[PDB]
């Protein structure tokens, strides 16, 4: 058929790609910070973990489109 | 390593030191009533009773515990950084274990004071056979005290001659550590200081007579060589000579103990000048210089309480 | 609205007014304001008034400390009546049984702390030393090691000549023992070349050092097998003391909090040769109460209330906010940024229509909005059992008076909730699947949805529109606000800066307007060159420079209410998403797969929900917090907070 | 003939995903200083909390143009 | 028709996409120094809010040029 | 068309994004000294904004690169 | 032209390159916070590596959307 | 053939954002240092902005070629 | 066969060498902070290369992907 | 020519543009150390404003590569 | 001759010059600290230079990929 | 003419552009100490000076190959 | 040799290209470190320059592979 | 002439511009400590020189593949 089916995997690859790019530079810094408050006390390990996985968002929000793409393929 | 972690810290502390209205009041009281005011606020968290040592212990104990985590808390880079801030009471370490070890003194003739190294450093320093042991057990991987250290060990494998070199090999290796990365409100703040030690050493050295190029120092911005030589000699107008630098304040000194309090109120105006760095070093560095001038402040207004001074006899110490 | 303050002015004899500043305290709702800017004298307090302070301040530390120590909170309660001296020797006995046990209790534990660690070690290395426990020149004190250290140490300490053995040894299995001489005298030199190579001596601190080694088993012994009876016995005597001691003891604590702080209030008077007086400041809603309190006394000693001042030392003028009941428990969302200047306009009437009423927008869900209705429910439980909320894992504490607060809040936040649900169609997103209650044209159910929401093709241009209208009507009545302070309180400059910038925007959304394509231009070109017109001389009149930038800005806040149709889009589209692909799995899988798909379906629209809410609930007050309240300069000065001089209760 | 369903479709998988870029570049210093500031006092969480969230509308703003696109699928 | 519609989805994309990357490089520093100043004092809360969400017009202006483009069909 | 008229928008495109990202890199560390200035300083605030505005001059310059290739479409 | 099946190879390895790029970006902060933490205290290792693993899940969803891409070729 | 009007406006968008992104990231520390020397003292004013306006050449002449590029329509 | 060919070559060289970047940046940090502990003391040898050698794991899956699609090819 | 005339305004703009942001890149630390000298002492300003200048090469010679790549109009 | 063949090349230069990348940026921290160490004791000087060496697994790796297209072309 | 003068144009834009940006990385470092040595003192200025042009020539090799190319045109 | 005769010049420039890149920045931080080591004392200097010339390596292999294009074409 | 000599003028320019980068990477950090070490000891001028010049390999390779592919054109 036509050439679409091959050039909305690229869109596809390329959404959640950058999404995992940014979530795994918020969680660089702040699973840093988290490391550090549990080295000093594990009273903080509940609150390091939370601040860890909120930035998760961004690459649920990237595997949308990656599923939106791939239906609409 | 990060600022933006540290920093967080640092102004949470930052928010919690005695206020100006708090000396100000302690200048009047009895002791039992400094004693109220010390109890209750957050030096309180130490006190162990009544009595002068028992004060000393306290603020001793609450600095410690309110700065000396600071290079724990990082790694990396920003340990390295904020780590020669810290470094005066392993200097101060360092020496009194030697000469205690050279005079032959035994071990509990040395007080400790709380620093970047844990006691049995220290102890096993005192026991180590031989200066090079000594230097090893003490080494850290960027520490600058050890390499000071090791550095003066070539020029002189033995005891007590050490006591000239040590010092002026040090502070000239801070300056240079600090000149070697990217933090410019650390670097020139040092440089400021290594002006203001020559300065007074220039000043307490005067009458002997020695040769000055044994006590200037590399690393100065501000004062050099002719100028240490001329205010080493019988010359004061040398100070009267500095204009637009911060040490244009001591014109007009021609006594040590003005000197001692005008090099005192200028270095603590050039490290407050440091809050412009709110993501950087030169925040944690005013920190750490306001929080050891509220010590040595509160240190004094007991000694005044305590014995019964004149307050007059105090208050131009306490001023800036 | 702020409330309206009257100085209350007072004065009267020396001698009352220790007495009349109860009275007062007693009905407290009044700001005292330090006299001290007077021709008269401060009033400073008597050695035995002094003497008065230092005692009730000495009772409320000492309450405290034994409340903190009994494990007890130093809330309030009714105040102890009787006198002084009785409140000390009340205190005096609780305080010191309080201290004697506990003192006993940390050293006893700590004894049983550094017992436990040694009662075998100590055992065995004793058993080694059994019959030689007090050798004449072999009486060495202990001595251990670990596993891999013991023939280092056993290395020099060959050198230790006897008949027995070396004192080379290993002995135990928990740790090494070497607790042996051969000849005390070069014993104690191998034993420091063993500590050379590495090694320590055993003789711990405590019953393991306090004893020779013959009596240091009987001590770790003793004190092992004894402390768990004298340990329960002092823990059921301080429970005890605390069921016995707390409501005195806290009773006591509150009336040294009051009769401290009335000896501390009564130096901001001034006084004279034998007269004294005060200022303080009323809310005026609250008068009746201040003049029955003082029309008590007698002689009706002489005071006044005087209209307050608001075009000079208005900055010194107490703040406290006036709000209608539908109003007031959202006075929460704003009372966190500053106190605002006296005589300015409070914003808390504008965010109970707006707030609610976006967030109901932006989620528009009917299932949604029942899982908010019942956790309100769940936090409504807390508020009719009257008791405060804890989660630790956050450091949360709240009083019910807040509880009550938020489940208002949420109560009139999910009724906007639910009927944005029912103009979108939406429940979880897309159960018209389910039944056909909600219909589009292509499968028309029992309702019509008004606007379907997901078809954003079709729907998008009417929201964003929507959206940008909403934006207009709050800035512009920002700016109206800052025009109208600025000619009240006779600030050209705030005037001048109101009319500007409004008359630069009606320019510039009537450009946008024509520029967009619209089929007629008439008044618009007009209405365009009036609004630059009215901006460029509200700019010359002012002579200030930071309208010309600031525009963009303002332009900026108009249009950043594009947020209300886009995080709302951005749910509504994830949801519908994942109620098809329940569906889905539920049909691939058929009747068996149902559980499947609902379990899945479930658990991610909880997921999401339990991951995004907090987003949701957090962007349509920002629109309320910096693109309306920067408009009349809500940041720019900070207004003086009332706090009244009053009973702890 | 043509292959604009492919084409838009690498428009809007590249919009969602420099916006989740953003945003994770802006979470990663937001949420290292909020973790300092409760590991030194827990009473900060909710302080941390609200700056850490303020940043996401990046994302919303780049999904939203992704949602659009996909609308002329 | 043509690739047309192609070439003004990837444009609009990246319009918003660089300008949502461009302020979450802002608000990053921005707000770090804002939490900074509300962890030493709550007294800083008008302040940092303001400084932090000043820069969240260059995303708006980013969605206002990709809402031409999608006019501009 | 088609070519001609899908390449205008990944022109202006390119225009408004880089110009917002530079806008965005050079308002990040302009508003931190400014907020450090601020919370050390409530006199300040003027002329913290002044320099804050200043780089607002380049998103400006993009956005009118941008409508002149909107004129010309 | 068969050109789609190319295309879909570009997906894919563009997919994953990019999130092992963002988790790699991740595990050097929190690999460098944890070794400091183990080299002050051995009893640290579990939550070290708890931290520098839990960042993993980033280079998971790039090879769940190149596995699910490769059952269309 | 109306492709070289429409890569026109490429090579024009492209200049002006790459111009404007350069002056962007001149601007910042110069700014940053701008604003620590006035909060220092204000006696610095005419030294600071100088400083910070003269990295704006850059910007101007992204312009110039930009215009040059449309004066060929 | 085809130009497809060529298109699948590109996408697996992409899939190794970002995967190999991806690694190598998660090293870089990791490998000063073993060297660091190393020389504290010799002890940690063993966390210190386990830290080391975990994100070696994003090339193997980097060129998991690149065999598929040789074997695709 | 339609190719040619499209294609090297494209080639001119990525010059100017480039060579823009490598003079700015130069003049943000020189003018940042400049103005610290001249906090320090308002002599340094011929010095430092001279340092400042001197990188202006750079984008004077994209100017010369554009200009005369603009002669082949 | 078709495309595919110089699409091949492409494909191993890319990979081969991103992986040398990587192997470049973790070399550069690793390398440091080493020289570092070096300067205070010589004994560490072996266990330094392994850990400078141990990277190059990612350009062997990179290499590899080449070869086999190499051998494909 | 057509293609090949167009595209030749875009090789020798983007050579000089990068030689620009290199130097000026160069130079931006350079020139930072060197106004930091001469802050010192003025017996600095020769080295400095000297120091900040030794990267100049890479902006030259940049300027040849555009040349040679030109000549090629 | 036909349009591949230009992908195989793409193909070596870029690798040589990004290993250069890759080297230069290997060197970038251990050259400083090198310089250090020196200015504390001399005895050092040959572990200065074999840490240095390590990294030499990757864009050796740049060449090879760009050599080796040039003998498949 | 032909559309494959336009590559071969894009793959020179490639090579050349992107090995001039990263030599200028290096030469930024190397020439910093080598003004440095001279503001402490003129002793020290000769070493920093040397340094200084021995990253320029990369840009005398980047010219070397630059001269090959002109002279193959």
């Amino acid at each position: 058929g036509g050439l679409d089916r091959g050039l909305i995997a690229v869109g596809m690859g390329l959404a959640v790609g950058l999404a995992a790019l940014g979530t795994g530079v918020a969680q660089a810094r702040i699973g840093a910070a988290g490391v550090g408050a549990i080295a000093e006390d594990r009273s903080n390990f509940g609150t390091a973990l939370i601040f860890l996985l909120l930035p998760e968002t961004l690459v649920i929000f990237g595997l949308l489109i990656a599923f939106i793409l791939n239906g609409r393929l | 390593d990060d600022f933006a972690y540290l920093n967080a810290r640092v102004r949470v502390r930052r928010g919690t030191l005695l206020k100006e209205s708090f000396f100000q009041e302690a200048l009047d009281l009895s002791f039992a009533d400094f004693l109220r005011l010390l109890s209750e606020t957050v030096y309180g968290g130490e006190l162990a009773g009544q009595g002068l040592p028992d004060v000393d212990r306290a603020v001793l104990r609450t600095q410690a515990k309110l700065v000396g985590d600071l290079p724990r808390l990082v790694t990396g880079e920003a340990r390295e950084a904020v780590r020669l801030l810290l470094l005066r009471n392993d200097l101060h370490n360092l020496q009194a274990l030697l000469r205690a070890k050279a005079t032959g003194r035994p071990f509990e003739e040395v007080l400790l004071l709380p620093g970047t190294l844990r006691e049995e450093v220290w102890r096993q320093a005192y026991e180590a056979q031989d200066p090079a042991g000594m230097a090893q057990v003490l080494a850290v991987p960027g520490h600058p005290l050890a390499r000071a250290l090791r550095a003066v060990l070539r020029e002189t494998q033995d005891l007590a001659r050490v006591e000239a070199l040590l010092a002026k090999r040090f502070f000239e290796d801070v300056a240079k550590a600090a000149k070697g990365l990217d933090q410019p409100a650390l670097r020139d703040y040092l440089a400021l200081e290594v002006d203001a030690e020559n300065l007074r050493t220039a000043f307490k050295l005067q009458g002997s007579g020695l040769a000055p190029d044994a006590f200037f120092l590399k690393g100065g911005r501000f004062v050099d060589r002719v100028r240490f030589a001329r205010l080493m000699e019988g010359d004061y107008a040398v100070l009267d000579e500095l204009s637009g630098t911060p040490f244009s304040g001591l014109s007009g000194v021609r006594d040590l103990k003005a000197l001692e309090r005008g090099l005192r109120c200028v270095l603590l105006k050039e490290a407050k000048k440091g809050v412009q760095d709110p993501l950087g070093v030169g925040l944690v560095l005013a920190y750490v210089k306001e929080r050891e001038w509220e010590a040595v402040r509160l240190r004094l207004l007991a000694r005044r309480a305590y014995f019964g001074l004149p307050r007059a006899q105090v208050e131009e110490e306490v001023v800036c | 609205m702020i409330a309206p303050m009257e100085k209350l002015v007072l004065a009267g004899p020396k001698g009352r007014a220790k007495e009349l500043l109860q009275s007062l305290q007693q009905a407290g709702v009044v700001h005292l304001e330090t006299l001290r800017p007077e021709a008269l004298s401060a009033y400073q307090l008597s050695p035995e008034e002094r003497a008065e302070l230092r005692r009730w301040e000495a009772v409320s530390a000492g309450a405290e400390h034994t409340l903190s120590l009994l494990g007890l909170e130093a809330e309030p309660a009714r105040p102890f009546p009787e006198g002084l001296e009785a409140a000390e020797k009340a205190l005096s006995p609780i305080q010191a049984h309080a201290e004697g046990l506990t003192r006993q209790k940390q050293e006893l534990e700590e004894e049983l702390a550094l017992a436990q660690a040694y009662l075998e070690p100590l055992e065995r290395l004793a058993a080694l030393a059994h019959g030689l426990d007090k050798s004449p020149f072999l009486r060495v004190i202990p001595f251990l090691l670990t596993e891999k250290e013991l023939p280092l140490v056993e290395e020099a300490l060959r050198k230790a000549l006897e008949d027995r053995y070396l004192l080379a040894h290993e002995a135990y299995a928990g740790g090494v023992a070497a607790l042996v001489v051969v000849h005390r005298k070069e014993v104690d030199q191998a034993k420091a070349a063993l500590s050379r190579a590495g090694v320590a001596e055993l003789r711990l601190p405590g019953a393991l050092g306090e004893l020779p080694l013959s009596e240091a088993a009987r001590r770790l012994k003793e004190r092992a097998e004894a402390a768990p009876r004298e340990l329960s016995e002092v823990r059921q005597h301080l429970a005890k003391l605390a069921r016995e001691s707390a409501s005195t003891l806290q009773s006591l604590w509150t009336r040294a909090q009051d009769e401290v702080a009335r000896l501390k209030a009564l130096e901001e008077l001034a006084s004279g040769r034998f007269g004294f007086a005060l200022l303080g400041y009323v809310p005026v809603k609250a008068k009746p109460k201040v003049e029955e309190a003082l029309a008590r006394h007698k002689e009706s000693v002489v005071y006044a209330f005087e209209p307050v001042d608001e075009h000079h030392e208005a900055d010194r003028i107490p703040v406290v906010l006036d709000n209608p009941p539908w109003a007031k428990p959202f006075e929460l969302l704003v009372s966190f940024l500053n106190t605002p200047k006296y005589g300015t306009f409070d914003p808390t009437p504008v965010v109970p229509v707006f707030f609610p009423f976006w967030f109901g927008m932006i989620v528009g869900d009917i299932g949604y909005a029942l899982l908010f209705y019942l956790v309100g429910r769940w936090l409504s439980g807390y508020v009719k059992r009257n008791e405060p909320l804890v989660i630790d894992l956050f450091a949360l504490k709240l009083k019910p008076q807040v509880i009550g607060k938020l489940v208002h809040i949420l109560n009139w936040m999910v009724f906007w909730t639910v009927v944005w649900g029912v103009i979108y169609g939406e429940f979880f997103g897309t159960f018209l699947e389910h039944l056909g209650v909600f219909g589009t044209p292509e499968h028309p159910g029992l309702i019509p949805i008004l606007i379907h929401r997901i078809d954003t093709a079709k729907t998008a241009n009417l929201l964003i529109l929507l959206s940008v209208a909403f934006g207009v009507v709050l800035v512009f009545f920002g700016l109206a606000l800052r025009a109208y302070l600025g000619l009240k309180h006779r600030h050209m400059a705030h005037f001048w800066e109101g009319v500007g910038y409004l008359g630069g925007l009606v320019g510039v959304l009537a450009l946008a307007a024509s520029y967009l394509g619209n089929l007629q231009a008439g008044w618009l070109q007009g209405l365009m060159y009036l609004g630059f017109g009215v901006f460029l001389l509200a700019v010359l009149m002012s002579r200030i420079w930071l309208m010309i930038p600031e525009i963009f800005t303002q332009a900026g806040h108009i249009l950043s209410h594009i947020r209300i149709y886009a995080v709302g889009a951005a749910g509504g589209i994830l949801a519908g998403l994942l109620t098809d692909v329940g569906f889905a799995l539920a049909e691939r899988l058929g009747l068996l797969g149902v559980l499947l798909g609902l379990l899945v379906a479930g658990v991610l629209h909880l997921l999401i929900l339990l991951l995004t809410t907090l987003g949701h609930m957090l962007q349509p007050i920002r629109l309320l917090w910096v693109e309306f309240f920067t408009k009349f300069g809500f940041y720019e000065e900070n207004g003086r907070p009332y706090r009244p001089f009053k009973s702890v209760r």
